Parts: structure tokens; C-alpha cells; sequence
């Protein structure tokens, strides 16, 4: 579960936070844990003060928690966070890391989606699947 | 030379492709 | 009426009220959601 | 009154007097150029005031001394009511 | 369809506003007329430079060649032009019933 | 839009984007050549007319 | 009624956001059109009336550009009467009262297109009833009378090549002038 | 959304899944290479279509390759 | 900072290029009368002709010890070396008023 | 000090700033017809409507084609009237879009709300232009 009253890192606000589309269609949260306080760059620009101990934010898009995510990974070497997503209705799913483990990191369990079983060269000809709702890639 | 009845007669007709025009593009 | 008075009736519809009427449907049939 | 959100502001009038005084008074020592006649800048612009007031509805003319006046006193008079404020600004703790 | 109704504006314009009847008299010195203006915008200098072909409203001069065409195939009158914008609207009308029928 | 009073009163129904990649050629290549045109010509027709 | 019933149908399938807010081939239309020509054959009689009284002051006099703008030239470098530009006048009166009434109406009175969820008004048929007085029968049997009417005598004057308002003055017998 | 597909000429180098901002790929485990893994693209719905991805892949041609399609709010990366 | 910005941008350009094209269209359309111009509706930049005024007179009032204007582009005599004209007032009208703006844009 | 996060949230794209939530801004946005408390839809573009009519009629008088004629404010009327057609279809054109079954708390938000308001606009805006030019043809 996510804890929504988990506090929040020291910032003096910005311009370049969320707008409507946050309210009322989907908003992304990421959180970490810090062992020090310390000063990192806003992906929506700007310095702003990590609490040492439980840290949550809020973006407006997933790409925006998951380059927070690399830069603590790079510049801190924290690599505990969590990001989410959250519904309007209040309901929310976990997405990264999915399961416990960094995608780059083979994991058992896992399956292979959206796999082929060709080299890229041996796709059919578009005129092959013309008048049918098939793809080349397919 | 051309009159206004003459005007008219055109200004009538040319309602002919109008409503087939609007025919055409809905069945399209 | 006379033909000469066809223009001053005709251009400012075909400019001014026609055009208007055509972006305000295209706009409605755009917007729909159905 | 309130300057933002939460953030109650004093807007002390004093700080207007003290500044229209402080910049009146010296600004009405006289001058010995032709434009000032014999007369500080503040009676200069207070007379243009009169004169120009004489012709109520007309307007000063382009080439009136009396928009020379109106800016120079007024950029004194600002300058003053500036530091003034920023003065008082430091005494109440706002920095 | 759209082709055929162009056709038919361009001798119905001819045949309403244009000189082609003065024209022929004496085509090399004549200006042809394309068709009547009616702007508002137009202040009256420019109604007055506008109106230098001969007749009394504002025209555009033809660059088309249609004088030179329909002289040289044998239209002599305003009437003639008529019968032919009038002969093309139907032309257009039918083209267009048919396009509606070949999707019943 | 969105921060300004009265005016934030309104909504748009699509939210606005930039041009595709491919519109921005398209269009530009349409005022280029619709200028080519609309250049070309009245130089064509009031040379001949000025000059004759 | 088995002809009348099926066009219906046939435009209300062709056009169904049209027809569900009274537009077009509908009773709405029918009716607020019937009262429209009924309102119109009066001010062609009163324009007819007028026009031979006198009422219309310097009636056949041509407006001035210098005054009036470029607005009063016409195609064929005519310029506009007098007497037509007050009987555009006359008309824009009731045309602006028709947009107020259109989108602001009064709460009681007939609104021009239907509701969200309104039904429209069954056909009255060939014969409505016939019902004397104030009546939605009444103005239905008048109103279709009018735009009879209006379709007669702008056809008459084409076909016959006598003026609108000379087919009418003979129509009631050279009263109006 | 835009369509991901990872061929059978991968060699399992995780450069891919490295390389996208949006975490749509991960590693999944396979037989087909000495690396004992592939490239797998199970979140495509938060695919932005940068293909930061084709350009980490080392091998000729391809192994991973992105097709752009339907635009969504996600896919556009609207922040509004 | 870049909304506002963007927002002058297009004011600017509408209020300075766009009275250009207002007047190649008054003039194409024979109506000089209706052109933003010095004989026709007038845009004088009045706040440029008053700095001019003041830099005429201040040699001997504001700049007491001073015997000449700095420049003789705001006011006062034609000097001119051989029988050319070296420098003499530039008088500032609708014209000036236009292109300022579009500089400004 | 005087510059805060908006709503006391540091992460929502707004700042509070004096321009935006100083107390002379609020009391002049709050007491708007567009904001302002206990009013109808309808009464809300009345408002609206009489204040913007008035002022429009300046530039169509002062500058149009027809300034310098005898008939300059008639034609400046006829200008306006012209304009606030237009607005009107546009509020018609934007509500008729807008708001479909949903019938929010706020009011002006819904479809019928809407509609008061833009009878409202048409109304009250031809009767500010109707008497801006009762003012003008006197003075
Ligand atoms: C407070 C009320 C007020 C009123 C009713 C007017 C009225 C007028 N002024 Mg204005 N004027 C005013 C204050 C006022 N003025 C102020 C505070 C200044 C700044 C100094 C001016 C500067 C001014 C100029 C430069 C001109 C006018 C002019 C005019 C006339 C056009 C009109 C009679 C014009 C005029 O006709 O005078 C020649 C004109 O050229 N006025
Ligand atoms: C022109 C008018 C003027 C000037 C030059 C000053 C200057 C000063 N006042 Mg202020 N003061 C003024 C009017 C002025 N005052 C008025 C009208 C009031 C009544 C409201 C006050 C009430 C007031 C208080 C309560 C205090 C001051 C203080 C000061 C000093 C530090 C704060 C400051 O404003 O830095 C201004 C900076 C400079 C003058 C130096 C920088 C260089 C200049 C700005 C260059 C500008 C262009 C090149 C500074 C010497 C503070 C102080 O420390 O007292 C000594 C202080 O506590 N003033
Ligand atoms: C170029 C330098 C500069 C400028 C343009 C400003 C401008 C301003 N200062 Mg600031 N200020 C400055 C330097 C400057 N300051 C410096 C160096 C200090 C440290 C001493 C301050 C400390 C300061 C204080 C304590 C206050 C201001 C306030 C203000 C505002 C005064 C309103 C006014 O002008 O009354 C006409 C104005 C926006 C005042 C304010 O809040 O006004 C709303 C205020 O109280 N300033
Ligand atoms: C509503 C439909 C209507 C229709 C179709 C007609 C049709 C006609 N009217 Mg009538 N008329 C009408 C209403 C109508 N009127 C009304 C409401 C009045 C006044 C209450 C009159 C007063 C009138 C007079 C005085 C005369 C006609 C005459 C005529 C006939 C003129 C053609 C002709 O010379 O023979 C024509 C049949 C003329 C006629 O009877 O023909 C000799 C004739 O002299 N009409
Ligand atoms: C941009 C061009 C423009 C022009 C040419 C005018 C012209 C006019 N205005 Mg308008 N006005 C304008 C923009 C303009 N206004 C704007 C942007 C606003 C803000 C909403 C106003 C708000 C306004 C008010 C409140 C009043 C005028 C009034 C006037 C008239 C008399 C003013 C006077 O002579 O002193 C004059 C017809 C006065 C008038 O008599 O109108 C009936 C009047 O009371 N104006
Ligand atoms: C872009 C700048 C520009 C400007 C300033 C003008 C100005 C003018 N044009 Mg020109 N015109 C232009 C570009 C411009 N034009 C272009 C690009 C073309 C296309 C070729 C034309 C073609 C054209 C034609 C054909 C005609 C004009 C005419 C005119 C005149 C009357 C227009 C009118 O009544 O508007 C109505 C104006 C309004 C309804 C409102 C204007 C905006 C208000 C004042 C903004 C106020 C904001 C306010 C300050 C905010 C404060 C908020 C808060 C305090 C409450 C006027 C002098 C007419 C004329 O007769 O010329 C003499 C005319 O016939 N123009
Ligand atoms: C294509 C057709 C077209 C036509 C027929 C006109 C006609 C006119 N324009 Mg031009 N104009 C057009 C396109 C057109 N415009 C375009 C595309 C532009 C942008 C470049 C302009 C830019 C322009 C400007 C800047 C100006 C004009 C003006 C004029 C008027 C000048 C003549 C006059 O002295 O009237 C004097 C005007 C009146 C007496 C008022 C007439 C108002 C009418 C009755 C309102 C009717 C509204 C309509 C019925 C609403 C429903 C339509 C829709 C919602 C369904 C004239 C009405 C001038 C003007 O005066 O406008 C107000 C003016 O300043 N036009
Ligand atoms: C699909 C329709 C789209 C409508 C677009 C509106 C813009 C076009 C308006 C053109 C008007 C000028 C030409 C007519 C001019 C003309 O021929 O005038 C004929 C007639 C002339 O009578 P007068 O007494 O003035 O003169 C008669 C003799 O002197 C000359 O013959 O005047 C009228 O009938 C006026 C009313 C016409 C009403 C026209 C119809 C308006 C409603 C729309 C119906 C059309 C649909 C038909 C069936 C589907
Ligand atoms: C006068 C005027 C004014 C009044 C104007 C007014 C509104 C004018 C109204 C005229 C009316 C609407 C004409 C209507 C005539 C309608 C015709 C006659 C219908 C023929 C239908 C056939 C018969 C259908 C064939 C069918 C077909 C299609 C399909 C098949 O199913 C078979 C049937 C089912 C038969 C003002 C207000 C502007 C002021 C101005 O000052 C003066
Ligand atoms: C042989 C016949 C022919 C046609 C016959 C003929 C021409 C029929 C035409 C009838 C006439 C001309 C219209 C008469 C109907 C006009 C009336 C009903 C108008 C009422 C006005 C209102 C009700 C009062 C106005 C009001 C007043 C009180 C004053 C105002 O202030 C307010 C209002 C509220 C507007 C054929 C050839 C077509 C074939 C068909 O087969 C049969
Ligand atoms: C300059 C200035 C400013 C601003 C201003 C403004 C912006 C104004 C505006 C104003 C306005 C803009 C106004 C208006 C008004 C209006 C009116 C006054 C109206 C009226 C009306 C009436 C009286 C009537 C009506 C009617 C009628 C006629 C009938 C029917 C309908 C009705 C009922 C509607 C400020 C403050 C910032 C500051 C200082 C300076
Ligand atoms: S295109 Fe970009 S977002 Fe999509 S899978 Fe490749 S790297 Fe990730």
C-alpha cells in the first residue's frame, strides 16, 4: 500500500507542478526512504530538501517519477523507491519496480511479452495483409 | 440583355444539383 | 426586385453567413461524443 | 490587509508622509538655473500646476516646462517613498 | 460534377456581366470581362480604377482565353452563353444522380 | 489558461498539441507553394498588362 | 397519410440531430413557419397599403455613399432606394426581437426547438380538427393557409410576370392602391 | 497505443530495458541466447515512442523495434 | 516568465506589423483616409519628441556650463561640411512611431 | 515570505504571490457576477452582458468606416450588435459541447445553467450598447 500521509520533501513550490489533468484523470506518486537530509533537482525543475527517513512526491507523469527514480539511483544510491499510480476515485496500482526487482535484472516468474519468433527480416510484405486486420509485425 | 426572369430560371435549377449534392455526400 | 440588387443580397450570405453556419456544424459534428 | 495568501502586511501611511516631506522640504531649496527661475523645483512645479489649472480643460502644451517638473519632482518624490518603505520594511522585521 | 458547375459559372457570369457581345466587334482592342465585383471594403478610387472596360460597375479582366474559345466555336450572344450555363447545371445534376444511385 | 481568473473559467474538449512531425513538412510545403503561386502570378499577368 | 407518414420517417432515419430538435420535415416547423407567413402576407399588405398612401417619405430617392458607406451600392452600380433600405429597417426590428425570443424566451411562451428529451406534436394530418378560437388547431389551419398563400403568389408573379404586390392589390381588388 | 516487439536475435545485453525513461521493457529468462534472457515489453501502455531503446540496441539489425500507433494522453506525454 | 512573454510577443507584433498591413489594404483599396499616417489617423511618439525637446533646451538651463547640444539629431542648426549635410534634427512622425514598435517586437 | 506554495501545496503548478492571492485581489475576483455568491445563472450574464455591450461601442463609433458621417454611433450600434451575435453563438456553440447529462453542484457548469447565462450575455449586452448610445446621441 502506498500511505498517503507520508510526508513530503522541503519545497518552496513551483509553476512547473501538476495542473487539472492530475485531479481528475491520473496522478503518479514515488516514494523513497533517505537515511540524511539532502538537496536533489525537482524533474519539474527547482532544489528541494529530502527528509532523512520516508519521502513521497507527486508528478503528473510516470516518466517524471521514473527520472527522479534514476537520479536518486545515480546521485544518492538509493534504490528503494516506489512509484504508483492513482485514480481520482482514490484507487491505486503499484508499477515499478513491479515485482520487487529491477526490470534490467533477470527475475523467475516473469514472461515473455510482445516476443517473436523470427529475426526482423522474415515479416510479411504489407500487401500480404491487406483487407484483414492482421499487422506485419504481427 | 439577360433578364431577371432568365436569372431566376437559373437560380431554380441550380437547386436541382444542390439537393442531389446534399443526396450524394450523405449516402457517401 | 431586379437582378442588380443579387449581389448585395448574395455576397454578404455567401460570405458572412454561410462560412458560420458551416464552422459551427463542422465544430458540433467534431466535438460529438455519441 | 494581507500581501498573500496568509501573510498579513502593515502598509503603515506614515511612510508616505514622512517620504512627501522628506523630499518636499529639500527639493524646495531655490536654484539659480533658468528653467527653476529663482525657486526651488517643488514651487517651480507647484506654480506650473496653478498656470497650467488656470486653462482647465487645455492640457499642457509639448514644450511646457511643466512636464520637465512633474517627472523630476516625481522621480525624487518615488525615490524617497522607495527607500522609505524598504526603510520601514527593516524596522518591522520583513528582510 | 464540381467540373460541370464550374463550366456552367463561368458562361453564366459571361453571359450576365461580362461584354462578350461588345466584345466581338472588336476583339484585339476590347478588354474581355470575367465577372462583376462587389466589395464594401472598396473605397470609390478604386471603384473608378476598376471600372475602365467600357462599362459602368467594377470588373475583372479575363486571362482565361474563354472569349477567344467560345468565339472561335461559333457563341455569338449572351443567349447562346445562357443556354449552355443552363445546359451544363443539368448535365452537373445528373452526374450527381448518378453518383447517389451507384450506392443503392 | 489554467491559472488565469475568468479566463479558466472556460475548458477546451481537446487538449491542445504541436503540429505532427509530418503535418509541419506538409504545411510548410503548402505556403511555400501556395506563395509560389500567388507570387508568380500577379508578376505574369500585370508585367504583360503594364508593359502592352 | 401512409405517403406523409413514411417521408417522415425517411428524413427523421436521413437526419436524426436535425430531426429530434425540430428541424426540417416536423410539426415544430410546420407551425412556427405558418405563423411566419401569416405575419408576412400582413406586411406585404401593409407595404402595399403604405407604399399607396404615401407613408414612406422620399421613397424613390437614392441613398448617398458619402453618408452612408459603401453598403448602398448594389451590383450593377446601382444604389439603394430609400424606400427599400426602410423596409430592411422595419424587418431588422423583428428580426432582433426573433434572436432574443429564439435564445432568450419568455417561460411560458412556444420555444423554437425541442428539448433535450420533448416528443414532437402528432401530424394534424390532411384536415386538422376543426376547432374555432384561440386555438393550436386554429393557427395550424391558418398558418398552412399563409404559407399557401406566399407559395401562390410568389409563383403567380414569376409565371405571370406581374409584381408581388400588383398580384395581391388585384387579389383584394385594388383596395391597397 | 505503440506496438513493441523484441525478435529472436536478441542477445540478452539488458541495454534496452536500461535505456527507456518510461519502464515499459524488462528481462525475462530464455534459452535461445548464452545470456539466458530476453528483452520482454510487458507495459507498452506507457510507451512514449522516444526509442531510446533501438538506439541502445547493439545488434544488425534490430532485435527490439518500435511501430508508433494510437496516440493516447500517455503516449503524448501531456503533463496538462 | 515564458507565458507572459509569449503573450507580449503577440500583442507587439499584432500592434506593429498588423498597422502595415492595415495600411497596404486602406491603400490598395483607394481609402488613404483611413491609414494610420501622419495626414491620416496618427500615431506621434510623443514621449520621443519631449526627450528631443528637453536634449534642444538644456544646453545653459539643465546643463548650465554646456554651449551646444550633445546632438544636433534632437534639435537645432544643419551643420554641413563642403555642400553636404553632416548631421541636422530628425524629426520623429507616424513612421518613426511604426518601426520603433516593430524594433521593439 | 511574501512568494508560498498554492493551497499549501508545494507540488501543485501554481505559486500564491500577491497578485494572485494578496486580499485586494480576493475581494475584487470574489465580488465578479461570474463568482459572486447567491446569484442565478441568468443574472450572472446579465451583468456580464450590460458591462461589456456598454464599452463596445467606442471603437466601432470613434474608428469605424462611418466615423466621420452623420450616422457614426448608428453604425457604431449596428457594429456591436453585429459583434455580440457572434459571442452569443460562441457561448451557444461552447455550451452546447460542454455540458451534456451531468448536473454538477456548481451551476453555470450544466447545460441548462448555461443556456440562462447566455440569454443573459445577448440581452444584457444589446441593452448596455442600447444605452451607451442613449448617453453618446445626447452628449
Ligand atoms: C481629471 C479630469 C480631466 C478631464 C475631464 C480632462 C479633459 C481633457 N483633457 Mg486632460 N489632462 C488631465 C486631466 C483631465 N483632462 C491630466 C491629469 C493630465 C496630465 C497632465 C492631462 C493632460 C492633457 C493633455 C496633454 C491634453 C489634455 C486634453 C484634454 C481635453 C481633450 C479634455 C477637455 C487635450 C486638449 O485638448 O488640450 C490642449 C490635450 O492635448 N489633457
Ligand atoms: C532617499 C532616501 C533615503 C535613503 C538613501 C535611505 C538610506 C538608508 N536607510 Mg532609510 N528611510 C528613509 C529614506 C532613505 N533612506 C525614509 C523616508 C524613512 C522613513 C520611512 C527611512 C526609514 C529607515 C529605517 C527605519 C532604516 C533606514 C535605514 C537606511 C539605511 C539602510 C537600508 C537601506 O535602505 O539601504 C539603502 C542603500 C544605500 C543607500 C546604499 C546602496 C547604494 C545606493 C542604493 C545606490 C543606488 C543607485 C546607484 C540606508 C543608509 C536602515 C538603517 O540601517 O539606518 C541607518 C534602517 O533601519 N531608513
Ligand atoms: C534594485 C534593487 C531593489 C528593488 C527594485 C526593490 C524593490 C522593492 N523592495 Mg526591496 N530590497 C532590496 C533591493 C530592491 N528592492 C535590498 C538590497 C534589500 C535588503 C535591504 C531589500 C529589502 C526590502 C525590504 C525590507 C522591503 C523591500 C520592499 C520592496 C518593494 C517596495 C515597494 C515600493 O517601491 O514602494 C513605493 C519593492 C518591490 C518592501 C515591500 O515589501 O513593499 C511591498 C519592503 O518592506 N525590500
Ligand atoms: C385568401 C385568398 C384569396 C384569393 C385566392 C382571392 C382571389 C381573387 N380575388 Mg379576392 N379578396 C380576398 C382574398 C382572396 N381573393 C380578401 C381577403 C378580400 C377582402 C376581404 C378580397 C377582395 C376582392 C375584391 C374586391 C375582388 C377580388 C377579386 C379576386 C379575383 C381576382 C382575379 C380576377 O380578376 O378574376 C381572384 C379570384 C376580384 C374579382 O372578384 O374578380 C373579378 C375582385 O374584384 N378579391
Ligand atoms: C479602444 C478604443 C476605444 C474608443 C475609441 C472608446 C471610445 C469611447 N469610450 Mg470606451 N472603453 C474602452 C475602449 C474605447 N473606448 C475600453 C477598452 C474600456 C474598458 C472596458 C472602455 C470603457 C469605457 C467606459 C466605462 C466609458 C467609455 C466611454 C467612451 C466614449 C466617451 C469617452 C470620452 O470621450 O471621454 C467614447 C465613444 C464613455 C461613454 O460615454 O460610453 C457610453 C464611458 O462612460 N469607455
Ligand atoms: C492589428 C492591428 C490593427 C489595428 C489596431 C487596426 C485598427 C483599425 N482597423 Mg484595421 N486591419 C488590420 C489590422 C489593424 N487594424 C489588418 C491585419 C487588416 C486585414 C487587411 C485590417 C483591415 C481593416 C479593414 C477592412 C478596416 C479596418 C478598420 C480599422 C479601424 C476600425 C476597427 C474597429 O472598429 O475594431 C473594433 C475594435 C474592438 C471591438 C476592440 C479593440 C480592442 C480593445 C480596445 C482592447 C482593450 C483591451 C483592454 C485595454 C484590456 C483592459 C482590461 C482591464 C483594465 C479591464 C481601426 C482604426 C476599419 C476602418 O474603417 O479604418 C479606418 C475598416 O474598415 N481594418
Ligand atoms: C466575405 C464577406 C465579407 C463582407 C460582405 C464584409 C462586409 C463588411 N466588412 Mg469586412 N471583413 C471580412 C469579410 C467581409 N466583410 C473578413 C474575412 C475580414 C478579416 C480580414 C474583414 C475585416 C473587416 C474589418 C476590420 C472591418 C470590416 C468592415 C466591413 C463592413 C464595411 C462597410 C461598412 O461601411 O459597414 C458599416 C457596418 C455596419 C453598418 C454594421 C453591419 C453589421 C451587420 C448588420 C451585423 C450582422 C451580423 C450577422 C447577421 C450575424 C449572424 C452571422 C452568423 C453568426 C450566422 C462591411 C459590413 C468594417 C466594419 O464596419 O465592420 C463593423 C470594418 O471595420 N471588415
Ligand atoms: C436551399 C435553400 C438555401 C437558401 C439560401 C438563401 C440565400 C439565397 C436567397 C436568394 C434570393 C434572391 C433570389 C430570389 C428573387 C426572386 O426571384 O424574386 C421573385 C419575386 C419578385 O417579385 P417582385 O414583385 O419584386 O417582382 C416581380 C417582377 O417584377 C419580376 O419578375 O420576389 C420574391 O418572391 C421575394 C421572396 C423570395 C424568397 C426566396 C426564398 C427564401 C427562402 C429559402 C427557400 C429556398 C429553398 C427552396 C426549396 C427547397
Ligand atoms: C412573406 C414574408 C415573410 C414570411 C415568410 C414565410 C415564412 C414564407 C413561408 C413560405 C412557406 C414555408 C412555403 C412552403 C411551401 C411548401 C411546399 C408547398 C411543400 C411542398 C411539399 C410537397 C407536396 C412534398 C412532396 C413529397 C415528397 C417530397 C416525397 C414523397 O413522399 C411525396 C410527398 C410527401 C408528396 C416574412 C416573415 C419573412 C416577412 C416578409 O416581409 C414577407
Ligand atoms: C385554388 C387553390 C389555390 C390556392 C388558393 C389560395 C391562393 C390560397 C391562399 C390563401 C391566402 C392568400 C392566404 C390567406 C391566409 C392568411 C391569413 C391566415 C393571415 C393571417 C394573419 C394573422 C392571423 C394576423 C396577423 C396579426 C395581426 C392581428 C396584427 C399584427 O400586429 C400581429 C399578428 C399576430 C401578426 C391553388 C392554385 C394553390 C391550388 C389549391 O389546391 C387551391
Ligand atoms: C481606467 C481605470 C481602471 C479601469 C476601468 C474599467 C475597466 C472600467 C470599466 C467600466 C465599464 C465597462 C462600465 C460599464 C457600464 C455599463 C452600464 C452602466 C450599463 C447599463 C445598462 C442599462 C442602464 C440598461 C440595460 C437594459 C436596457 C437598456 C433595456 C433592456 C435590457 C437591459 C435591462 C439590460 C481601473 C479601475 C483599473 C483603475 C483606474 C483607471
Ligand atoms: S520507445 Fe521509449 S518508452 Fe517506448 S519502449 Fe522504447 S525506450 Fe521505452
Amino acid at each position: 500500500t502506498l500511505n498517503l500521509k507520508m510526508p513530503s520533501p522541503s519545497f518552496g513550490g513551483s509553476t512547473g507542478g501538476w495542473l487539472r489533468s492530475a485531479e481528475n484523470e491520473e496522478k503518479y506518486a514515488i516514494t523513497w526512504i533517505s537515511k540524511n537530509e539532502e538537496v536533489f533537482e525537482m524533474p519539474t525543475a527547482g532544489a528541494a530538501l529530502m527528509r532523512s527517513g520516508e519521502n513521497l512526491l507527486y508528478f503528473a507523469r510516470k516518466e517524471q517519477c521514473l527520472s527522479l527514480g534514476t537520479q536518486l539511483k545515480t546521485q544518492f544510491k538509493i534504490d528503494n523507491y516506489k512509484i504508483y499510480r492513482v485514480f481520482p476515485n482514490g484507487e491505486i496500482q503499484y508499477l515499478h519496480p513491479k515485482d520487487g526487482v529491477f526490470p534490467e535484472k533477470v527475475n523467475e516468474g516473469r514472461k515473455a511479452i510482445n516476443t517473436l519468433t523470427r529475426s526482423i527480416g522474415k515479416n510479411p510484405d504489407p500487401v500480404v495483409v491487406k483487407f484483414i486486420n492482421k499487422q506485419t509485425f504481427e | 440583355m439577360i433578364n431577371d426572369s432568365q436569372i431566376f430560371i437559373a437560380l431554380i435549377l441550380s437547386l436541382v444539383p444542390a439537393v442531389l449534392a446534399l443526396k450524394l455526400a450523405r449516402e457517401l | 426586385m431586379t437582378a442588380s440588387y443579387l449581389p448585395s443580397i448574395l455576397v454578404p450570405i455567401i460570405g458572412l453567413v454561410f462560412p458560420f453556419i458551416s464552422m459551427a456544424l463542422f465544430f458540433i459534428y467534431v466535438e460529438q461524443e455519441e | 490587509f494581507q500581501i498573500s495568501e496568509d501573510t498579513p502586511f502593515d502598509a503603515n501611511p506614515l511612510v508616505i508622509i514622512v517620504a512627501l516631506l522628506g523630499w518636499t522640504l529639500p527639493a524646495s531649496i531655490p536654484s539659480n538655473i533658468p528653467i527653476l527661475h529663482g525657486t526651488g523645483l517643488t514651487q517651480a512645479f507647484f506654480t506650473s500646476i496653478q498656470s497650467n489649472l488656470a486653462e482647465w480643460p487645455k492640457g499642457p502644451a509639448l514644450d511646457d516646462p511643466f512636464w520637465l517638473y512633474m517627472v523630476l519632482w516625481h522621480v525624487g518624490l518615488f525615490i524617497v517613498l522607495f527607500f522609505g518603505t524598504i526603510g520601514y520594511g527593516i524596522s518591522k522585521n520583513r528582510v | 460534377a464540381i467540373i460541370f458547375l464550374w463550366t456552367s459559372g463561368n458562361l453564366f457570369h459571361v453571359a450576365w456581366q461580362g461584354n462578350f457581345e461588345k466584345w466581338i466587334l472588336n476583339p484585339t482592342k476590347i478588354k474581355p470581362i470575367a465577372h462583376a465585383i462587389w466589395d464594401p471594403h472598396f473605397g470609390q478610387a478604386a471603384l473608378k480604377a476598376f471600372s475602365q472596360t467600357g462599362v459602368d460597375y467594377p470588373t475583372n479582366i479575363s486571362y482565361s482565353g474563354l472569349y477567344h474559345w467560345w468565339y472561335t466555336i461559333g457563341i455569338r450572344t449572351n443567349n447562346d452563353l445562357y443556354l449552355g450555363a443552363l445546359f451544363l447545371l443539368v448535365i452537373s445534376g445528373l452526374f450527381l444522380f448518378a453518383g447517389w444511385l451507384h450506392l443503392q | 489558461h489554467e491559472r488565469t481568473p475568468l479566463a479558466n473559467l472556460i475548458k477546451w474538449k481537446d487538449k491542445p498539441v504541436a503540429l505532427s512531425i509530418v503535418q509541419a513538412r506538409l504545411v510548410g510545403l503548402a505556403h511555400f507553394a501556395v506563395g509560389y503561386i500567388l507570387t508568380y502570378a500577379p508578376f505574369v499577368i500585370a508585367s504583360t498588362v503594364g508593359k502592352f | 397519410l401512409g405517403i406523409f407518414r413514411q417521408a417522415m420517417k425517411d428524413f427523421a432515419s436521413e437526419y436524426p440531430d436535425f430531426v429530434s430538435r425540430g428541424l426540417g420535415v416536423t410539426s415544430k416547423a410546420e407551425r412556427w413557419n405558418g405563423r411566419h407567413a401569416m405575419f408576412g402576407l400582413l406586411a406585404i399588405v401593409l407595404t402595399g397599403y403604405a407604399k399607396g398612401h404615401g407613408w414612406i417619405p422620399n421613397a424613390d430617392q437614392v441613398l448617398d455613399m458619402q453618408q452612408w458607406g459603401t453598403l448602398v451600392m448594389e451590383g450593377f452600380n446601382q444604389k439603394i432606394t430609400n424606400e427599400r433600405a426602410i423596409v430592411l429597417v422595419a424587418h431588422i426590428h423583428v428580426l432582433l426581437v426573433s434572436i432574443a425570443a429564439a435564445i432568450a424566451p419568455f417561460s411560458f411562451q412556444d420555444r423554437l426547438l425541442l428539448r433535450p428529451g420533448e416528443k414532437d406534436e402528432e401530424p394534424a394530418g390532411l384536415l386538422p380538427p376543426f376547432k374555432l378560437g384561440l386555438t393550436k388547431e386554429a393557427e395550424l389551419w391558418n398558418g398552412r393557409l399563409a404559407m399557401l398563400g406566399v407559395t401562390f403568389i410568389v409563383a403567380t408573379s414569376i409565371i405571370t410576370g406581374q409584381s408581388i404586390l400588383d398580384v395581391v392589390n388585384k387579389g383584394l381588388g385594388n383596395i391597397l392602391y | 497505443a505503440h506496438n513493441v516487439k523484441i525478435y529472436d536475435t536478441c542477445i540478452g545485453c539488458t541495454q534496452c530495458v536500461r535505456a527507456c525513461p518510461c519502464d515499459v521493457l524488462e528481462m525475462v529468462p530464455w534459452d535461445g541466447c548464452k545470456a539466458l534472457q530476453i528483452a520482454s515489453a510487458p507495459r507498452t501502455e506507457d510507451c512514449v515512442g522516444c526509442k531510446r531503446c533501438e538506439t541502445a540496441c547493439p545488434t544488425d539489425f534490430l532485435s527490439i523495434r518500435v511501430y508508433l500507433g494510437a496516440e493516447t494522453s500517455r503516449s503524448m506525454g501531456l503533463a496538462y | 516568465i515564458i507565458s507572459h512573454l509569449n503573450w507580449v510577443c503577440i500583442f507587439l507584433g499584432f500592434h506593429s506589423f498588423g498597422l502595415y498591413i492595415h495600411n497596404d489594404t486602406m491603400r490598395a483599396l483607394g481609402r488613404p483616409q483611413d491609414m494610420f499616417s501622419d495626414v491620416a489617423i496618427q500615431l506621434q511618439p510623443i514621449f520621443a519628441q519631449w526627450i528631443q525637446n528637453c536634449h534642444s533646451i538644456a544646453p545653459g538651463n539643465t546643463a548650465p556650463n554646456v554651449l551646444a547640444t550633445t546632438s544636433y539629431v534632437f534639435g537645432g542648426d544643419i551643420i554641413s561640411v563642403g555642400n553636404k549635410i553632416a548631421i541636422m534634427p530628425m524629426s520623429l512622425g507616424t513612421a518613426d512611431f511604426m518601426v520603433h514598435h516593430i524594433h521593439a517586437f | 515570505d511574501f512568494i508560498k506554495p498554492y493551497n499549501d501545496d508545494p507540488f501543485v503548478g501554481n505559486l500564491a504571490t500577491p497578485i494572485n492571492t494578496s486580499s485586494l485581489t480576493k475581494n475584487l475576483l470574489g465580488n465578479l457576477p461570474i463568482y459572486r455568491r447567491r446569484l442565478s445563472p441568468l443574472l450572472r450574464g446579465l451583468e456580464i452582458g450590460m458591462a461589456h455591450g456598454y464599452f463596445f461601442i467606442g471603437p466601432f463609433y470613434k474608428l469605424g468606416p462611418l466615423r466621420n458621417s452623420e450616422i457614426a454611433l448608428l453604425s457604431g450600434f449596428l457594429s456591436c450588435v453585429g459583434l455580440i451575435i457572434f459571442l452569443t453563438v460562441g457561448l451557444l456553440l461552447y455550451g452546447n459541447t460542454s455540458f451534456d447529462k451531468d448536473e454538477s453542484k456548481d451551476q453555470l457548469q450544466t447545460s441548462e445553467g448555461w443556456n440562462q447565462f447566455t440569454a443573459g450575455f445577448l440581452v444584457g449586452a444589446i441593452g448596455g450598447a442600447g444605452f451607451a448610445y442613449l448617453i453618446l446621441v445626447n452628449l
